[PDB]
């Protein structure tokens, strides 16, 4: 699972986004100046490992 | 009644403090440094988490 910080309005569908995030194939949007940040903790994986 | 002038109990020593000739296991060190080990995990692992 993907976790996810981003200003305020960096999505405009917040449900879809919440659901499609996870997914390989999803197509998503966000606005022009609003910055996402995926994958915001990854190398805590290979630390639990 | 026994003929020898001595007590049944006979103490197997083992370390014995130099201070009190307080007989003291092998443990001591181990269980200091052991502790230490325990906090270090514990530590850790709520970093991680």
């Amino acid at each position: 699972s993907n976790k996810v910080v981003m200003d305020e309005g960096a999505v405009e569908d917040i449900e879809e986004f919440r659901e499609e995030v996870a997914r390989p194939d999803a197509v998503l949007v966000k606005k022009p100046g609003k910055q996402i940040e995926l994958n915001v903790d990854r190398e805590l994986a290979a630390a639990h490992m | 009644p026994f003929r020898h002038n001595r007590f049944s109990l006979t103490p197997i020593w083992g370390f014995r403090r130099g201070r009190d000739n307080l007989p003291y296991g092998v443990i001591r060190w181990m269980r200091d440094i052991q502790d230490d080990i325990n906090k270090r995990a514990s530590k850790a692992l709520y970093i991680l988490s």
